[PDB]
C-alpha cells in the first residue's frame, strides 16, 4: 500500500536501477510487478516478484536482461536494467498486489490493485 | 522360465515404471507450469499443485471401491488407465499456446490435472493388488519378491524420471514460447506405453472376479453391529466375544470374520499417518541443513537439492541387497522376522537417521569455516533413512495383501495408500508451524518418531493375523 517509485535519466546502453518503496503494511503479503507507458502506448509488463521472492517473471523485452528483487524488511524493492536502448523510455510503474487465491495472469494489470507514481527513464 | 513367477508380472512391472516415470515426469513441471505458462501467484500455484496433491493420494478410495464391489481388477485398472490417458491428453492439449488463452488453458489444464487424480488413485491399489494376486496363496515367498521388484521399478521411474525430465524443458520452442506440450506429452506417450503393455498381457493374468459389493456389506454389517448392541434399557448378550459376534442374525460368518480382518488391519494401520508425515520432512528440511555444509566434494560441485536423487538411488542398492543378503543372513539363524518386526525396526531406524541428522545439525551449528561439514555427513542419514523406508514400504505392501480377506485385496492397499494420504495432509496443516531451532526440530522429529514407533510396535503385539 502506498508505493513510491524513484528513477532518473541514463544513457543509451547503461544500465539504472529503480526503486519502489512501500509505506504502511507489511511487504511480505503483496505480489509486486513494474509496468512501464510509453507515450502513446498503454501499457507494459516489465517484471514480477513474488511475495516472498522466490518466484519472478519478466516480460519478454526485459530489455537486454532484468533482474527484479525485494527486500521485505523496509519494504524496498528494485529493478536492475542492464542493457538499455533508445526503447523503453517510459514511466516505470510499481503494482503492489495483496496475497490471495486467484487465477488472474500475475503478468497482467487487472492482478495489481495498487499503482505507484511513474518515474521518466529517458535513453 | 519354469520358475514360481509367472510370466504375466512382467507386463505389470513394467508397466508400473511407465507410470511412475509419467507421472513423476508430469508433476515435476507442473509448478513451473503454474507460473510461467498461467502465470498464477505462488499462492495459487503451490495451492493448486498441493490439492492435486491431496486428491491423487485420496483417490484410491474411489478406485479400491470400484475394484472390490464392481468391475473387479484388470477392469478397474483398464478403464482408470483410459481415464488417466485422457487427463494427460487435456493436459497437454492445455498447454499448447495456439488455441484460446487463459481460459481454456486453465479449464483444460484443471480438467487434466482433476482426471490424472482419478486415473492414479485407483491405477496404484489395483495394480498391486493384481500382481499379487497372480501368485499362489502358496507362494508367499515368491510374492514378498515380486513386491520388492515393485517397488524397485516405482523407484527407477522416480529416479529417471528426475535424471530426463529437465532434458524435455531445457530450451524448446513450442510455439515461440517455452515447450510446456512436450513436457506433458512424453509422460501421456509413457502412460499410453504402460497401458498398451498392461493391457498385452490379458490372456496371461489370473484375473479374480469380485465377490459382490464388498464396501456395501461391509458398511452395513459394521452399521448392523454398532446398532444391535445399543441395549440401553434392557439386554443380556447385546454382542459378546467382540463387536461384531452379534451382528450375526444377518451377514453370515464368511463376511463377518472379513470385516473382522478389515477392522483388525485398520487399527494396526491408525498411527501409521504420523510416521509417514515425520518421515517426509527430510525432502525439504534437510535440503535445508544441506545448503549450510560445502558441496565442493572436490570432484564434482554437488548443489544440495541434487542430493534428493541420493533417496531413490540408495534404495535400488538396498531392495536387492536386503531381500537378496541382509534378510537371507537374518534367516541363516533362528532369528524370525515377521513382517511385523520388520516394519517396527524400520521406525527405528528413521529415528535413528533423524537423530543422526540432528546431530549433524549441532555439528554444523558448532562452527566456530574450518569445521565445516562437506555435501558428506549427509551420507549416513540418508542412508538410515532409505534403510528404513525399505524395510517398511515393502513390507507394508506385502502385509496389506497377504492379510487382506480375499474378497478385498485392493482395500487394504487402499488402506495403506490412505496412510500415506493422512500423513501428507498433517504434513500440510503442520508445515505453517515453525517455530523451533533446527537442531531441536530433528530432535522432536526423532523423538516423535520413536513414540510412534513403540506405540506401532505395542499395537502388532496384540495384532491377531488373518488365518
Ligand atoms: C504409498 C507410497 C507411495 C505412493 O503413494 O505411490 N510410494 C511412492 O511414490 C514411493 N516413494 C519412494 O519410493 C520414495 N523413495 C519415498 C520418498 C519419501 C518418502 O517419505 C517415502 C518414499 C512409495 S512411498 C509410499
Amino acid at each position: 500500500q502506498l508505493v513510491e517509485s524513484g528513477g532518473g535519466l541514463v544513457q543509451p546502453g547503461g544500465s539504472l536501477r529503480l526503486l519502489c518503496v512501500a509505506s504502511g503494511r507489511p511487504f511480505n503479503d503483496y505480489d509486486m510487478g513494474w509496468f512501464r507507458q510509453a507515450p502513446g502506448k498503454e501499457r507494459e509488463f516489465v517484471a514480477s516478484i513474488s511475495w516472498s521472492g522466490r518466484v519472478t517473471d519478466y516480460s519478454d523485452s526485459m530489455k537486454g536482461r532484468c533482474t527484479v528483487s525485494r527486500d521485505n524488511a523496509k519494504g524496498t524493492m528494485f529493478l536492475q536494467m542492464s542493457n538499455l536502448v533508445p526503447r523503453d523510455t517510459a514511466v516505470y510503474y510499481c503494482a503492489a498486489a495483496r496475497r490471495r487465491w486467484t487465477f488472474k495472469a500475475t503478468n497482467t494489470e487487472e492482478f495489481y490493485e495498487t499503482w505507484g507514481q511513474g518515474t521518466q527513464v529517458t535513453v | 522360465f519354469g520358475s514360481s513367477y509367472p510370466v504375466s508380472i512382467a507386463f505389470i512391472v513394467v508397466n508400473e515404471f511407465c507410470e511412475r516415470f509419467s507421472y513423476y515426469g508430469m508433476k515435476a513441471v507442473l509448478t513451473l507450469y503454474f507460473l510461467y505458462f498461467l502465470h498464477w501467484n505462488e499462492d495459487t500455484s503451490t495451492s493448486v499443485y498441493h490439492a492435486f496433491s491431496s486428491l491423487c493420494y485420496f483417490t484410491p478410495i474411489l478406485g479400491a471401491a470400484i475394484a472390490d464391489s464392481w468391475l473387479g481388477k484388470f477392469k478397474t485398472i483398464i478403464y482408470l488407465s483410459l481415464v488417466y490417458v485422457l487427463g494427460h491428453v487435456f493436459k497437454s492439449l492445455g498447454a499448447i499456446p495456439i488455441l484460446g488463452g487463459k481460459m481454456l488453458h486453465t479449464i483444460l489444464s484443471l480438467v487434466g490435472l482433476s482426471l490424472i487424480a482419478l486415473g492414479t488413485g485407483g491405477i496404484k491399489p489395483c495394480v498391486a493388488a493384481f500382481g499379487g494376486d497372480q501368485f499362489e496363496e502358496e507362494h508367499a515367498e515368491a510374492r514378498t519378491r515380486y513386491f520388492s521388484v515393485f517397488y524397485l521399478a516405482i523407484n527407477a521411474g522416480s529416479l529417471i524420471s528426475t535424471f530426463i525430465t529437465p532434458m524435455l524443458r531445457g530450451d524448446v520452442k513450442c510455439f515461440g514460447q517455452d515447450c510446456y506440450a512436450l513436457a506433458f506429452g512424453v509422460p501421456g506417450l509413457l502412460m499410453v506405453l504402460a497401458l498398451v503393455v498392461f493391457a498385452m498381457g490379458s490372456k496371461m493374468y489370473r484375473k479374480p472376479p469380485p465377490e459382490g459389493n464388498i464396501v456395501a456389506q461391509v458398511i452395513k454389517c459394521i452399521w448392523f453391529a454398532l446398532c444391535n448392541r445399543f441395549r440401553n434399557r434392557s439386554g443380556d448378550l447385546p454382542k459378546r466375544q467382540h463387536w461384531l459376534d452379534w451382528a450375526a442374525e444377518k451377514y453370515p460368518k464368511h463376511l463377518i470374520a472379513d470385516v473382522k480382518a478389515l477392522t483388525r488391519v485398520l487399527f494396526l494401520y491408525i498411527p501409521l499417518p504420523m510416521f509417514w508425515a515425520l518421515l517426509d520432512q527430510q525432502g525439504s528440511r534437510w535440503t535445508l541443513q544441506a545448503n549450510k555444509m560445502n558441496g565442493d566434494l572436490g570432484f564434482f560441485v554437488l548443489q544440495p537439492d541434487q542430493m534428493q536423487v541420493l533417496n531413490p538411488f540408495l534404495v535400488l542398492i538396498f531392495i536387492p541387497l536386503f531381500d537378496l543378503v541382509i534378510y537371507r543372513l537374518i534367516s541363516k539363524c533362528r532369528i524370525n522376522f515377521s513382517s511385523l518386526r520388520k516394519m517396527a525396526v524400520g521406525m527405528i531406524l528413521a529415528c535413528l537417521a533423524f537423530a543422526v541428522a540432528a546431530l549433524v545439525e549441532t555439528k554444523i551449528n558448532g562452527m566456530i569455516p574450518v569445521n565445516k561439514l562437506s555435501i558428506a555427513w549427509q551420507l549416513p542419514q540418508y542412508v538410515l533413512v532409505t534403510a528404513a523406508e525399505v524395510m517398511f514400504s515393502v513390507t507394508g505392501l506385502e502385509f496389506s495383501y497377504s492379510q487382506a480377506p480375499s474378497s478385498m485385496k485392493s482395500v487394504l492397499q487402499a488402506a495403506w495408500l490412505l496412510t500415506v494420504a493422512v500423513g501428507n495432509i498433517i504434513v500440510l496443516v503442520v508445515a505453517q508451524f515453525s517455530g523451533l531451532a533446527q537442531w531441536a526440530e530433528f530432535v522432536l522429529f526423532s523423538c516423535l518418531l520413536l513414540v510412534v514407533c513403540l506405540i506401532f510396535s505395542v499395537m502388532a503385539y496384540y495384532y491377531v493375523p488373518l488365518k
